[PDB]
């Protein structure tokens, strides 16, 4: 069973074929971070004519200030909509399907081969505070969750997609994976999203290296099926939940 | 104590 990105975005009919197990379990589908609690300029490059568009010149390519810092342009940028360079606003995802896996729940993989260092999505969800986060861990061991959705984003801030989120919440762990996470400022504000690290060929699962800080008293066995596989999420340690939420 | 949580941690991969 798998299913294509387009099928999300219509509740009734996802519910629906959740309940046939052709879908994973609905979830709040959001288009970028929501706080729970909320908190408190241009590149250089020279604009393109328009026949250097035309000739399919990049703007905002590989020697854009913003994206050598890994700064997206704005709507102001002096390429215009041009500009290559706004991708996680322009939601100018990879073509990817979820998929379901054998022992690990729903996974993502690539529907057309994926060039190295490509955008795949945004890890969106709800951002949280230390005080939040205290308390969600607290209601998903009680609902005794198996999977967890918490990505760290910054010291007092993290990113809990088990509720609201898209579907980057389906990309699994490997130790020997093809995905990474980039930390990428989007007006003033920093988000997560993942990133090819070498060429995908089509129809492979999409994953990426959790560093996954375990504060649970079981350790989750590892199916990614590496030649150097961990063994377990989160390695031989456990830490505690105040550590795993950044201290 | 809870079971089998715990946190992500973005890297970049090396
Ligand atoms: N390599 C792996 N081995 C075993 N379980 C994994 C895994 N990678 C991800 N998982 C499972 O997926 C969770 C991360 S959320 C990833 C999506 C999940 N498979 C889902 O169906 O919603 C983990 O808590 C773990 O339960
Ligand atoms: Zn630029
Ligand atoms: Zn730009
Ligand atoms: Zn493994």
């Amino acid at each position: 069973p798998s299913c294509v990105m387009d099928d999300f975005r219509d509740p009734q009919r996802w519910k629906e074929c959740a309940k046939q197990g052709k879908m994973p379990c609905y979830f709040d589908l959001i288009e970028e971070n929501v706080y729970l609690t909320e908190r408190k300029m241009q590149c250089e490059c020279t604009p393109l004519s328009k026949d250097e568009r035309a000739q399919g010149e990049i703007a905002c390519g590989e020697d854009c200030l913003n994206r050598l810092l890994m700064i997206e342009c704005s709507s102001r940028c002096p390429n215009g909509d041009y500009c290559s360079n706004r991708r996680f606003q322009r939601k100018q995802h990879a073509d990817v399907e979820v998929i379901l896996t054998e022992k690990k729940g729903w996974g993502l993989r690539a529907a057309k081969d994926l060039p190295s260092n490509t955008f795949v999505l945004e890890y969106c969800g709800e951002v949280l505070d230390h005080k939040e986060f205290k308390a969600r861990v607290k209601e998903y061991a009680r609902n005794k969750n198996i999977h967890y959705y918490f990505m760290a984003l910054k010291n007092d801030e993290i990113i809990d997609a088990t509720q609201k989120g898209n579907c980057s919440r389906f990309m699994n762990h490997s130790c020997e994976p093809n995905c990474e996470t980039q930390k990428w400022t989007v007006n003033g504000q920093l988000r997560v999203g993942f990133f090819t690290t070498k060429l995908v060929p089509s129809g492979s699962e999409l994953t990426f290296d959790y560093q996954f800080q375990r504060y649970g008293k079981e350790a989750q066995k590892c199916f990614c099926g590496s030649a150097n596989c961990r063994g377990y999420l989160g390695g031989e340690n456990r830490v505690s939940i105040r550590a795993a939420g950044g201290k | 104590a809870p079971s089998t949580g715990g946190v992500m941690k973005p890297h970049r991969y090396r």
